[PDB]
């Protein structure tokens, strides 16, 4: 914050909601859990210009399971693939994938 | 089919915005934002919040029947403006369709269109999450901690509430 | 960035027990008591491994204390058990409040037959102690190794050399 | 930016136009000078008539008081930059 | 980011659009302030509902909460701009500068 | 700096009140009758309605 | 208006700003500028004229729609970094839309039509909060996002806004139009050295603050709101005469006087990072502040403009209102410059 | 005092639905303080078991954690039967 | 789903006897049989002029008080918590809020309608 | 009259509870291992429908870490049955 009257007097107004690996009701956990948290630890203290380049491998981690940006590709391109043989009739689906 | 249903719903959620952004006269904006506050339930309904849905749902047709009021003593000529009245109407709401249009028929087809940000074309569903939870609803939980751990909101929200009534007297007031 | 591991069609095969939610709705209390030690060592593995495939061997014999549990009543009480999830399906709810004459029945039986007895109320919500042979896992996240903190400034503090140096101020 | 100024040949070319438009006035006897009731034979509230087109040609209200002397296209524009003290 | 949130930012910037280009109505200008509101709950639950951030589901609540409190203030200058024109029409108001 | 444009302009009122606007708009003409259940058959009441 | 509900409008000003201020989440941040947009339009419209009214109107609608913005650019960086702290952003697109979001609020150039206009058609005591309070909160928020702001946006409003309202000063004749257009040439200061020394950003919108806060309390004393209005001043407050010269040379930046020290200042920090052409043509293109400055010391100081009579109905009485810090106002906004090393207590 | 009952029975003849209104939500602000049983209410919430209760890892000297669901120690809903 | 049908069976049905109304009955239409209904006697004046609100301020009161209804209708939900002396405040605070700003309004004329 | 029967409703539900915690266990282990096969279901007929795309290695993991994550619906039910798909992702949402 500008000023930082929450730790000077060591209320928590806002710092509850800031974060999803916070405490949740029940225990509930969110679905980036495990990598918010790894991506947190890692650049804790050592500052933001340095966070950018030495928890890059966490900080990409996390934005995947965010936005799913390489899962969606991946599995475009087998839905893709499979589109052509099937149209050609090269590829038999298995039992199960269709019934 | 059903498994596009919120990409229907998204569809139709722009065009009831592309209904009131041409701008005719306030009654029938008053009807597309009540469509698609509509549809909006339905596509945060879909994705696992009821309460989110129906609430925003049941405040926009507050707001909408206050807006009604004032369309009849304060936005109203003796032609009251549909979408085929005006040439700028009509141009802003036919440029509205063929962009969504366009929008929709590449993101079908190629599955990717790229705006700003890069988007993929292969069903909202692929997104979901496999583990269902367990005897409660994830959002009613979240929603029902604003009185446990949301006091800082709670006064803030409240504050505001109340200097909205006094404020809205002091603009009215006049003389 | 490397293969998943994944386990063949051949280790996560099974006998698995094939009845019915109010089967097991109308078992629950039973199977909580006489099923805790294999099934509170599974939930172990599970919350401190955090990987299913780190499991597979204690949820074995999770489907094996389960299935142990319904045939020792299918010899002794199997036909007041019958008599008594039938009931409990019949609700949309499976409520247990509009079966309990069933399950008194059902309750005297396993006492008798088997010496069972049912948990009272809050005892299967209770957290227990499960002793372990399996080794606590280090870095179950598979944490990479934390970067180190900046040098903490240490010393005294002493005045600033000739003032702020600011231009031609000499305080 | 500001509108053309208001000049005595611009006042008479309205006056003229406005009552070349009038369906009573035959334009081929019609000077500046001619007079409304002896010489393009218009009656009394003819006249009328002629003075209320240039309350809108021009968008000021004549009087009856002046309207009733103003009896030939002369007075009128003589009448109209009196208004607008366009004295060129 | 899937195909939903696509309609969603177009929504958004459509009410932008809309908001930036006034017709002559004033009232049609404060629903597109409201439309804008509306595209901003709709992606705000979107994103919070899919990723299990239980505590920010109330976001979206609040964020009416304020929503509807611009909408009243704006129909309270509304109310004041028509008592003295007759009129929501925003050319009457070009007193100031002109 | 007068130009074209600003040659139309105004110096502001001193005290910043604005003249209030003549007569703007009038009130909504009602027929109350006689074709109506209260007006006891044959009453044409004209009525000037302000809401 | 009651006097107990001004204060409490006015307090709620207070606290929509301080939120801003002492919060890490941003719907906090946001809840702090609707709080402070509900308030702020009361006092607008508290003397109920038609141009009243328009002001508040074109406020209502430039800040909602700011607000808009500001909205977007955190849910943005909620789905691209899954959190909602006050820091910087994680997407270009959210860092842009804030960006302008918080120009909008300021009222820097291009988004610069509303402080004139405002301004103008409000009364001086609302002018003041305006001008001043209002630029806190947005700052306040501009100094912890600065890292993730594009230089080439930033920089290019900085001088957009000087060059805007240095030209649209030249034109004006009303005391609060020219304010305004000063308000928007000195924000370009404030922003064109955020990113290089956060600090002296600080140091100049204090300045700012106090200066004009001088200079509208002294309009506020003899009620004057035109240029001609205030060249009475010399046949009934004579000293107040020489305090309004002071203070206009002061926002001139011409030393020995205190308006010069964020100029200094701002000049030092940008040339040590190798920026020698920003600084000259900002420190040039400032000359139109100090012209039309210099303009009203020649109508208000420097020369004795004609009078009317009843204006010797005024010397016979004294200057009943409050003119609350006024001296100390002017003594810091006139006599700072030999305590220029203080800044380092903003660090 | 009798000053006092004499603006209520104004308001009691004038405005009886207001009385009534402050009576009830004064009761509401007050009783939850004074209730001896607002900490039932508190003790139930937490006895309701949402999650799954984890099991600890047997260290060998956890004395006060129950082996078994169905030994002494732990805690109990002996209370909850009996209210 | 069983949703959607039931919301289209009824809608459907609805507009079958609109559309069964329009074209199963005789018509016979002439300028006087359609003209606007105001008692026998001609209107004067539009419909569509502007009609005043009297009761506008009670009308924006309204967008302000049925927000609460969405921060007061989790209450239910909000009693299941652990943290009821929190919870219990702050929902009395919230009310009592309300009920201040009710009584605002009351007390300055706000609920009565202009003249 | 409520307030005592909203307490035996709280035992209702705590029993209620109590017998969804001693299922838990068996129900984890069957997810574990129906979630698993899923996964080598699909990764077998990714490895004969992506045998002749020059870049692919089959099964690789999209993250940098090697911890397991919780695969999406799109990674479990990818090339299923549109029937199949819509239950797993739409069926209890629209269940009533
Ligand atoms: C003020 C700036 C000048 C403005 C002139 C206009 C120019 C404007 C452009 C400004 C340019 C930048 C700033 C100026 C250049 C300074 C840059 C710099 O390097 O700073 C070094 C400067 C000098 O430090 P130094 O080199 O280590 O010590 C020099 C000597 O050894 C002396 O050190 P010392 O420790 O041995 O003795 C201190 C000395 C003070 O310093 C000096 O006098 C000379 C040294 C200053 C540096 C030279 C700067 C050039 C200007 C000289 C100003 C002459 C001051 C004397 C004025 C006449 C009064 C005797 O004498 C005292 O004051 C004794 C202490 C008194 C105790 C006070 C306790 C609190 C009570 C307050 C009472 C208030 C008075 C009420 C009056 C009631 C009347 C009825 O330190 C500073 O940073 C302070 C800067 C401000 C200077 C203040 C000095 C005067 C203080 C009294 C105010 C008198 C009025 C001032 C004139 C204004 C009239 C309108
Ligand atoms: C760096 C530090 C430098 C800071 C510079 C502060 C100096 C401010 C200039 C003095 C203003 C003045 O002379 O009063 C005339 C003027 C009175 O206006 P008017 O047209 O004669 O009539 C007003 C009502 O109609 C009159 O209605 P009424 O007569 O029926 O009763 C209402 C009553 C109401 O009395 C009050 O003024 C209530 C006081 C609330 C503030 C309480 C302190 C905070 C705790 O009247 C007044 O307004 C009293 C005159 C104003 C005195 C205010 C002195 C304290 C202000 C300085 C502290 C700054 C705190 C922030 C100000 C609020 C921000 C929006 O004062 C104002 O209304 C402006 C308020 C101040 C806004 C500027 C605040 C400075 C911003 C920078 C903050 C730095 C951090
Ligand atoms: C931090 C602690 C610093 C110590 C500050 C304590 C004194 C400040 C408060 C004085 C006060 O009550 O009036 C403030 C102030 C009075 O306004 P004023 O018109 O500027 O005072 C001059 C009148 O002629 C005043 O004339 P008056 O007839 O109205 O009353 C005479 C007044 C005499 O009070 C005074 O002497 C007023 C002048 C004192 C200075 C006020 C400005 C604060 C200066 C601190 C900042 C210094 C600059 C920072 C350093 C920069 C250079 C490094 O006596 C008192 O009120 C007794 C105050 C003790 C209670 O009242 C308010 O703003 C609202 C309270
Ligand atoms: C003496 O001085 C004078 C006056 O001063 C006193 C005057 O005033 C006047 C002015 C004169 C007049 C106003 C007319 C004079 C004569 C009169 C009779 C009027 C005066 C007074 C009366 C009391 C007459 C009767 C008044 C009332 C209010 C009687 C109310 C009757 C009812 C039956 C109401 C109760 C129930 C119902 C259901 C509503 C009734 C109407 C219906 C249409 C109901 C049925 C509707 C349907 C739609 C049926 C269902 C249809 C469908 C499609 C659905 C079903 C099918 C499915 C598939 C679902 C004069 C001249 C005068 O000289
Ligand atoms: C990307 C596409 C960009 C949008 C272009 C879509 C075309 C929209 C123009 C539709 C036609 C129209 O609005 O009128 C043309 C307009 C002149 O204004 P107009 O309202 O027609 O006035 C004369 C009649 N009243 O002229 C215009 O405003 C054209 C603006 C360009
Ligand atoms: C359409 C189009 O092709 O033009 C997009 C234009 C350029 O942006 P861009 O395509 O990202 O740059 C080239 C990178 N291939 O960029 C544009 O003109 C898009 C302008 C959209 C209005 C932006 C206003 C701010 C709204 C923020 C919400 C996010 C906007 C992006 C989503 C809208 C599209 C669905
Ligand atoms: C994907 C990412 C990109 C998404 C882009 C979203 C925008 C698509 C268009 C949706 C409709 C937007 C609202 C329409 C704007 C509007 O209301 O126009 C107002 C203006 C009114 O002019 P008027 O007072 O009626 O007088 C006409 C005299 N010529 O009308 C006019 O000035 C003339 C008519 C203009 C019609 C075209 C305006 C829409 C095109 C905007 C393109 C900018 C982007
Ligand atoms: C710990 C926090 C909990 C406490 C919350 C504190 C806030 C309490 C108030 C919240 C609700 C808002 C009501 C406050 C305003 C009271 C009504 C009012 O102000 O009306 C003013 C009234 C004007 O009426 P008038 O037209 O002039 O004619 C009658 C002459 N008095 O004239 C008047 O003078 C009013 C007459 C006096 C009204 C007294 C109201 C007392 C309310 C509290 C009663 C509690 C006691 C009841 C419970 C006892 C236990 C059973
Ligand atoms: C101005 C109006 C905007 C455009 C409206 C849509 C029609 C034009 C799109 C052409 C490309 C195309 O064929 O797209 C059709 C799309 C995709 O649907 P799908 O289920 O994936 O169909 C294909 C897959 N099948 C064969 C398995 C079913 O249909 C939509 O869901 C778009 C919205 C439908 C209209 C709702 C508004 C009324």
């Amino acid at each position: 914050p500008f000023f930082d009257v929450q730790k000077r007097l060591g209320v928590d107004l806002d710092r509850w909601m800031t974060i999803q690996s916070a405490e949740q009701p029940h225990k509930i956990p969110s679905r980036c859990h495990a990598f918010e948290k790894e991506w947190i630890e890692c650049a804790h203290g050592i500052g933001s210009i340095r966070a950018e380049k030495e928890c890059k491998i966490e900080f990409e981690d996390f934005r995947e399971c965010l936005l799913r940006q390489k899962t969606m590709k991946r599995l475009h391109a087998i839905r893709r693939q499979r589109e052509k043989l099937i149209k050609e009739g090269k590829y038999t689906p298995p039992p199960h994938h269709s019934g | 089919m059903m498994l596009y249903i919120v990409f229907i719903l998204s569809v139709i959620f722009v065009m009831g915005f592309v209904g009131f952004s041409s701008k005719p006269s306030p009654i029938y904006g008053g009807l597309g934002l009540i469509v698609s506050g509509g549809v909006g339930c339905g596509i945060v309904l879909n994705f696992g919040g009821s309460f989110l849905g129906l609430m925003v749902f049941l405040i926009y047709l507050g707001g909408m029947m206050v807006v009604f009021g004032y369309t009849t003593a304060m936005a109203t000529e003796q032609y009251p403006e549909i979408w085929l009245s005006n040439k700028a109407v009509l141009g802003a709401f036919v440029t509205g369709l063929l962009m969504e249009f366009f929008m929709v028929y590449y993101v079908l087809k190629d599955k990717e269109v790229e705006v700003v940000f890069e988007f993929n074309g292969l069903g909202d569903w692929v997104i979901y999450d496999t583990g269902d939870s367990g005897f409660f609803s994830e959002e009613a939980m979240g929603i029902a901690a604003l009185y446990s751990y949301g006091t800082w909101l709670v006064i803030v929200t409240g504050w505001s509430l109340l200097i909205g009534v006094v404020v809205i007297m002091e603009i009215t007031r006049g003389n | 960035p490397g293969i998943v591991e994944l386990p063949s069609l051949e280790d996560l095969k099974v006998q698995e027990v094939k009845v019915s939610s109010s089967v097991l709705k109308a078992a629950a209390h039973h199977y909580g008591a006489q099923c805790d030690k294999p099934n509170k060592e599974f939930m172990l593995c599970r919350w401190e491994e955090k990987d299913p495939r780190r499991c597979l061997e204690e949820g074995k014999l999770v489907n094996q204390c389960a299935l142990e549990f319904f045939r020792q009543i299918k010899r002794h009480c199997a036909e007041p058990f019958t008599e008594y999830w039938t009931c409990i399906d019949y609700s949309g709810l499976q409520l247990f409040r509009r079966c309990r004459k069933q399950q008194a029945q059902f309750d005297e039986c396993v006492l008798d037959k088997l010496g069972w007895v049912r948990p009272d109320l809050g005892d299967l919500s209770k957290v227990t102690k499960v002793k372990t042979d399996r080794p606590l896992p280090e870095n179950p996240y598979h944490s990479r190794a934390r970067p180190e903190p900046n040098p903490e400034v240490e010393g005294d503090l002493k005045p600033a050399r000739h003032g702020s140096r600011l231009f031609f101020w000499t305080m | 930016s500001d509108a053309p100024p208001l000049t005595l040949e611009g006042i008479k070319d309205r006056v003229l136009y406005v009552l070349k438009l009038y369906d009573k006035i035959d334009p081929e006897k019609l000077s500046v000078n001619s007079h409304f009731m002896k010489d393009l034979g218009l009656d009394s509230l003819d006249q009328v008539e002629i003075i209320m087109a240039m309350e809108d040609e021009f968008g000021f209200e004549i009087p009856d008081i002046d309207a009733e002397k103003l009896m030939c296209p002369q007075e009128i524009v003589d009448y109209i930059a009196d208004k607008k003290d366009v004295y060129e | 980011m899937s195909m939903v949130y696509m309609n969603i930012m177009m929504a958004f910037t459509v009410s932008l659009v809309g908001l930036l280009m006034y017709r002559s109505h004033l009232m049609s200008s404060l629903l597109c302030l409201e439309g804008m509101m509306l595209s901003l709950f709709v992606m705000a639950a979107l994103t919070i509902l899919n990723s299990h951030f239980t505590l920010a589901s109330m976001m979206p609540i609040i964020l009416l909460v304020f929503a509807a409190c611009e909408a009243a203030l704006g129909l309270s200058l509304l109310v004041m701009v028509s008592n003295t024109y007759g009129t929501d029409y925003v050319q009457n108001l070009n007193l100031l500068q002109c | 700096y007068p130009t074209k444009e600003t040659a139309h302009w105004k110096p502001p009122p001193w005290n910043d009140v604005d003249p209030p606007k003549d007569t703007l708009v009038s009130n909504l003409t009602l027929n109350f009758g006689p074709q109506h259940p209260a007006a006891h058959g044959v009453l044409r009441l004209v009525m000037e309605l302000s809401g | 208006m009651n006097p107990i509900i001004f204060i409490i409008i006015l307090l709620t000003i207070m606290l929509g700003t301080i939120i801003v201020m002492i919060s890490s989440h941003w719907l906090l941040v946001w809840i702090g500028f609707e709080m402070n947009m509900l308030a702020i339009i009361p006092i607008m419209m508290k003397n109920h004229n038609p141009r009243a009214t328009e002001a508040s109107t074109k406020y209502f609608l430039t800040q909602s729609t700011a607000s808009m913005l500001l909205m977007m650019a955190v849910i943005i960086n909620l789905m691209f970094s899954g959190q909602w702290t006050v820091m910087k952003l994680f997407n270009p697109m959210a860092s842009m839309l804030m960006t302008m979001a918080l120009a909008m609020k300021l009222g820097m150039a291009p988004f610069h039509f509303w402080v004139p206009e405002v301004t103008q058609g409000i009364p001086l005591s609302s002018g003041l909060i305006l001008l001043t309070w209002q630029k806190l909160a947005p700052m306040s928020v501009l100094y912890q996002i600065f890292p993730s702001i594009n230089l080439n946006l930033i920089l290019t409003l900085s001088v957009l806004s000087i060059l805007i309202g240095g030209w649209g000063g030249l034109n004006q004749t009303q005391l609060r139009k020219i304010m305004a257009y000063s308000s928007i040439a000195h924000m370009g200061w404030m922003t064109a050295v955020l990113p290089y020394n956060p600090t002296m950003t600080l140091l100049n919108l204090i300045i700012y603050i106090i200066m004009t806060s001088t200079m509208f309390t002294m309009f506020m004393a003899n009620s004057t709101t035109t240029t001609l209005s205030l060249s009475h001043t010399w046949n009934k407050t004579p000293i107040m005469t020489v305090l309004i010269l002071a203070t206009l040379l002061s926002m001139g930046g011409l030393p020995p006087l205190s308006g010069f020290m964020p100029k200094w200042m701002i000049i030092q920090e940008m040339t040590k990072n190798n920026s020698i052409i920003l600084p000259t043509f900002m420190a040039i293109t400032a000359l139109l502040n100090l012209y039309f400055y210099m303009r009203l010391t020649y109508s208000t100081t420097l020369t004795m403009f004609p009078s009317t009579n009843n204006m010797k109905m005024k010397w016979q009485f004294p200057l009943m209102k409050k003119m609350t810090f006024l001296p100390t106002m002017v003594v810091l906004s006139t006599m700072m410059l030999p305590l220029t090393p203080m800044l380092s207590v903003l660090e | 005092a009798e000053r006092v009952a004499a603006f209520l029975k104004n308001v009691w003849a004038k405005e009886p639905v207001l009385v009534a209104s402050f009576a009830i939500a004064g009761l509401a602000v007050i009783l939850p303080t004074l209730s001896p049983y607002t900490k039932y209410s508190l003790m139930i919430n937490r006895a309701t078991p949402y999650n799954y209760p984890v099991p600890l890892r047997d260290d060998g000297n956890m004395p006060d954690v129950p082996s078994h669901p169905q030994d002494p120690q732990g805690p109990s809903l002996e209370w909850l039967k009996r209210l | 789903m069983n949703l959607m049908l039931a919301l289209l069976t009824n809608f459907t049905l609805a507009t079958l006897l609109v559309i069964i109304a329009f074209w199963l009955p005789q018509l016979n239409v002439y300028s006087e049989k359609t003209s606007p209904y105001e008692c026998g006697f001609d209107p004067m004046g539009s419909a569509r002029l502007p009609f005043s609100m009297k009761f506008f301020l009670v009308a924006i009161t309204f967008l302000l008080f049925d927000l609460e209804i969405a921060l007061l209708l989790p209450l239910p939900w909000a009693s299941q918590t652990a943290n009821l002396n929190t919870m219990l405040t702050m929902a009395l605070f919230l009310i009592i809020l309300l009920a201040v700003s009710l009584a605002y309004e009351w007390t300055q004329k706000g609920l009565e309608w202009t003249e | 009259s409520m307030m005592k029967w909203n307490r035996e409703r709280r035992r209702l539900q705590i029993e209620d509870f109590e017998a969804r915690i001693a299922l838990m266990p068996l129900l984890q282990a069957e997810k574990d291992r129906r979630v698993l096969q899923m996964l080598r279901e699909n990764l077998e007929e990714e490895a004969t429908v992506m045998k002749d795309v020059p870049g692919w290695k089959v099964g690789e993991s999209v993250f940098h870490t090697t911890r397991w994550v919780t695969p999406m619906m799109g990674e479990l039910y990818g090339l299923r049955a549109s029937e199949e798909v819509l239950s797993a992702t739409y069926g209890f949402i629209w269940y009533t």
